[PDB]
């Protein structure tokens, strides 16, 4: 019996199931058809509409407290949740329904997780991240915008293998992938400490792959598995194809100030 | 009851609810009503979210711009980013370098076949092929309709798609369908073999494993996929030949290539051919509906210039065309305040008068979630929306107030005309969709021993049918394109030119105190602009009027309807509880609602 995986998608822009089937190791089509039963995901589910809403009742019935609800982007609250509506009724709604029987929660991304853009100044749906409106739930956060594909089949792998939560840190973010900062094990790190950096664009220094500190790389500040795993199969990051990390796994990163803007006390990170 | 733009609209039959509108981007309601024949005589297209993108914008440093707008969407991911640096460009009078130009086009260009090719096979294709008929398939006669579908697909033996069946057989007969629980399989819409079914799965579960090494092209040049990284004025990804240490190098360049060559076996011997394919054969069951506003009224900004800002020269021009005339195509221009405009009469938006359209310069976008007196249910349970008042939170954009399709179809159609009026730049296009008639009317139909037909591409390509085949006749072409792209970049780079950033306006000091700029891309679903105005530094005012936002528009001022709408039109449902033609015609759109409401 594979375990049953509810999916579900508030206010979003969706990169967060387009990263999932990125998965090199292991294959999404290996997870979806021998790992776990992906049994409500309006992305890619076969019913709609009365048929779509009616398997959420047949699995909360038969797999009470025995399946994962996985939650994609977030509830407004302005507009009387109806910024998001689903079966005619606001989407909050629905999380609240399906969360009570949940055994574990994941909040896919940095939507669910924290808020991400929907939720930067000024808000105007008034968009929470999951943890704020669920509070009586053990919930695993995955941010990101989106997380490495890895790293959510990664957090699936080890709950499905061991019946568990993996050990989470103080922001509820699991450590086996959020413990080094980017600027930790960042292959530019060697010019960073020989205060060698790019000032503009194009220029010899970037050439040369000079660190991007001064281009207002966020790594030194960002908690994730990019500088190491790296992206679609361990092809590239960020840093590597030549832009700052803007720092997109970490809380409120669109409100702390230009993407360019170079973080203050540089002394701080060496 | 009223009657518009050759459609009488009636909402008197039994009225037929989808929410959620499943198997798209995003959140969707869908009604209609049906006839004592159960043919569906009045649609509604609601768009179920919202997140206010354009009000988050303001104030903001228009080089930070990109970044937000490309989290309009994570599917057509970069195409808002694209459109943004453009914008921001125009506004600051900014030229990029070439090799900056052709590293975007070839971004753009690995979207779309990634975007369409995903599309078909994970999310349009369960509305023509019966995944529990392909359980009942002959694996031989599999292999042998394989290879006369596509001779020089390599992946063809009756022990390789006996193999395939077994695990689906096995993964339904464990009574956890998953994606397929609660599906329509067995209704009389369906019409394939099935051979054809499984044939079509096989390719499901192909196309979910290649689809991840396509995007690696993104993450050599942007850093990653989904959302890649863009920049104004030029491109991050540095070059240097002679270093291991530059984001491009010709080791990367060269695995760019290999993935480019990938592209094109997948879309020539798997994605077109299987297109083809099942359009003959819905095409010889009669079901050429869902024609809509692609019989009239079509329009793209033109995109994928030969020569780099020379508009002339675009590979998709565009244009408009109106009341099905195809040896007219009007120039379309996102600059004129009369041309592209917004209304919100029938949208949860407020503006000062609703009578009017407002070009996105002076857009507006001001929240207003109010319901009509029609309603049934309550503000936050609705059972019935209420389309003579406000239904949705997608914009009304018209082109001279007239109501028009976009998308691949419309790049298609308006390439076709442009063929026709002696533009050499269109040939291609024009190749592909003779090409695509004549195996629809002859050649499978001969190869598959079914009377041979006589539709003309005006009479074959507004239709569901046809809209399914211009996207996947524009990812090929895509491919086609960037394989040039490529070996434009490698000269040019070869010849002595490492440009990728002009940073000449970089800092804001260097800038006009107030400016205004468009930007325009052919994203995978059609027509993007975003527009944006600039004030000592910051955005002022930022709109975006997005595909699917043409697409899936709700009625205007004058009561005119949408592409959706139009396309749902007239269609006889088998089942009004099964809404397996509603989904067949919407997923031919490929709607983006996270897209059309942003
Ligand atoms: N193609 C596409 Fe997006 Ni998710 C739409 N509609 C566009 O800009
Ligand atoms: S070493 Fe740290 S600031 Fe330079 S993470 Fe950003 S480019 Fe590497
Ligand atoms: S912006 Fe890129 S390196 Fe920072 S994907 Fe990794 S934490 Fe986001
Ligand atoms: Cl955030
Ligand atoms: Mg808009």
């Amino acid at each position: 019996p594979r375990t049953p995986v509810l999916w579900l998608h508030g206010l979003e822009c969706t990169c967060c199931s387009e990263s999932f089937i990125r998965s090199a190791h292991p294959l999404a089509k290996d997870v979806v058809l021998s790992m776990i039963s992906l049994d409500y995901d309006d992305t890619l589910m076969a019913a709609a509409g009365h048929q779509a809403e009616a398997i959420l009742e047949e699995i909360m019935t038969k797999y009470k407290g025995n399946y994962i609800l996985a939650v994609e982007g977030n509830p407004p609250l302005n507009q009387d949740g109806m910024s998001c509506i689903i079966g005619g009724r606001p989407f909050i709604e629905q999380l609240k329904y399906v969360a009570k029987d949940a055994k574990a929660i994941i909040s896919w991304g940095s939507c669910a997780s924290w808020g991400c853009v929907q939720a930067a100044k000024p808000n105007p749906t008034q968009a929470t991240p999951v943890h704020k409106v669920i509070t009586d739930k053990p919930i695993i956060k995955v941010p990101g915008c989106p997380p490495i594909a890895e790293v959510m089949t990664g957090v699936i792998t080890y709950m499905l293998t061991f019946d568990r939560i993996p050990e989470l840190d103080r922001q509820g973010r699991p450590k086996m992938f959020y413990s080094q900062r980017i600027h930790d094990k960042c292959y530019r790190r060697p010019h960073f400490d020989a205060g060698q950096f790019v000032e503009e664009w194009d220029d010899e220094s970037a050439r040369k792959g000079f660190c991007l500190y001064k281009m207002g790389c966020k790594g030194p500040t960002t908690y994730n598995a990019c500088s190491t795993t790296r992206w679609n199969e361990g092809t590239s990051f960020c840093i590597q194809s030549g832009h700052g990390c803007i720092g997109c796994s970490e809380d409120g990163f669109w409100d702390k100030g230009s993407f360019y803007d170079r973080l203050t006390g540089i002394s701080q990170f060496g | 009851a009223y009657a518009t733009q050759g459609f009488n609209l009636d909402d008197r039959g039994r009225r037929i609810v989808v929410d959620p509108v499943t198997r798209i981007e995003g959140h969707m309601r869908c009604e209609v009503n049906v006839d004592a024949n159960n043919v569906i005589r009045n649609a509604v297209s609601t768009g179920t979210m919202w997140r206010g993108l354009e009000v988050i914008l303001k104030g903001r440093d228009p080089r930070d711009a990109w970044a937000f707008v490309e989290r309009i969407c994570g599917v057509c991911t970069g195409c808002h980013a694209l459109a943004s640096v453009r914008a921001v460009e125009n506004a600051l009078d900014i030229r990029i370098p070439k090799n900056a130009h052709l590293i975007r086009e070839i971004m753009a260009k690995t979207l779309q076949v990634h975007d369409h090719a995903v599309h078909f096979y994970h999310l349009h294709a369960l509305d023509w092929v019966d995944v529990m008929s392909a359980l009942k398939a002959d694996p031989k006669r599999t292999s042998e309709l394989q290879q006369l579908v596509s001779p020089a697909h390599p992946l063809s033996s009756a022990g390789y798609f006996r193999d395939i069946q077994n695990r689906l057989k096995r993964f339904v007969e464990s009574g956890q369908l998953g994606p397929f629980m609660n599906g329509y399989w067995g209704s009389k819409a369906y019409v394939l073999p099935p051979e054809a079914n499984l044939m079509a799965v096989t390719h499901y579960l192909e196309a979910l494993d290649l689809q991840k090494e396509w995007v690696k092209i993104h993450t050599i040049f942007g850093g990653k996929n989904p959302h890649p990284n863009y920049l104004v004025g030029g491109v991050p990804c540095a070059i240097n030949l002679d270093a291991a240490s530059a984001p491009v190098n010709m080791e990367r360049l060269s695995f760019v290539k290999a993935r480019i060559d990938e592209i094109i076996e997948f879309n020539k011997n798997v994605y077109v051919p299987d297109v083809l394919a099942i359009g003959t054969l819905y095409k010889q069951a009669g079901w050429l509906y869902g024609g809509g506003l692609a019989a009239t009224n079509v329009l793209d900004y033109g995109e994928y210039p030969n020569v780099a800002y020379n508009k002339s020269t675009d590979q998709l021009p565009g244009g408009a065309i109106l009341n099905g005339n195809w040896d007219e195509v009007f120039p379309v221009d996102p600059r004129d305040s009369q041309q592209v405009q917004e209304f919100v009469s029938h949208s949860w938006y407020k503006y000062a008068d609703e009578s009017v359209g407002l070009h996105p310069w002076d857009g507006v976008t001001e929240p207003n979630y109010v319901l009509g007196a029609n309603t049934k249910g309550t503000r936050t349970r609705i059972e019935q929306i209420d389309e003579s008042a406000k239904y949705s939170w997608i914009k009304s954009p018209r082109w001279r107030g007239h109501a028009m399709e976009v998308g691949p179809l419309s790049r298609y159609i308006l390439a076709y005309a442009h063929a026709r009026s002696g533009n050499k730049y269109a040939e291609r296009p024009k190749e592909q969709l003779e090409y695509s008639a004549q195996m629809i009317n002859s050649a499978i139909p001969k190869a598959l021993g079914l009377p041979e037909t006589q539709y003309t591409l005006k009479q074959l390509l507004p239709s569901t049918i046809g809209r399914t085949l211009a996207r996947a006749l524009e990812s090929q072409y895509c491919g086609e394109m960037m394989h040039s792209d490529w070996h434009d970049l490698v000269a040019n780079i070869r010849a002595g030119d490492t440009a990728t950033a002009n940073v000449d306006k970089w800092d804001p000091a260097t800038w006009p105190l107030q400016a205004k700029g468009v930007g325009t891309v052919a994203a995978p679903r059609g027509a993007l602009g975003h527009w944006i105005r600039i004030k000592d530094g910051r955005i002022e005012n930022y709109q975006c009027v997005v595909p699917t936002t043409w697409n899936g528009s709700p009625r205007d001022y004058k009561g005119q309807i949408g592409a959706f709408e139009a396309s749902l039109m007239n269609t006889p449902m088998v089942n009004p509880e099964q809404p397996v033609e509603i989904l067949r015609t919407l997923h031919s759109f490929d709607p983006c609602l996270a897209c059309s409401t942003h």
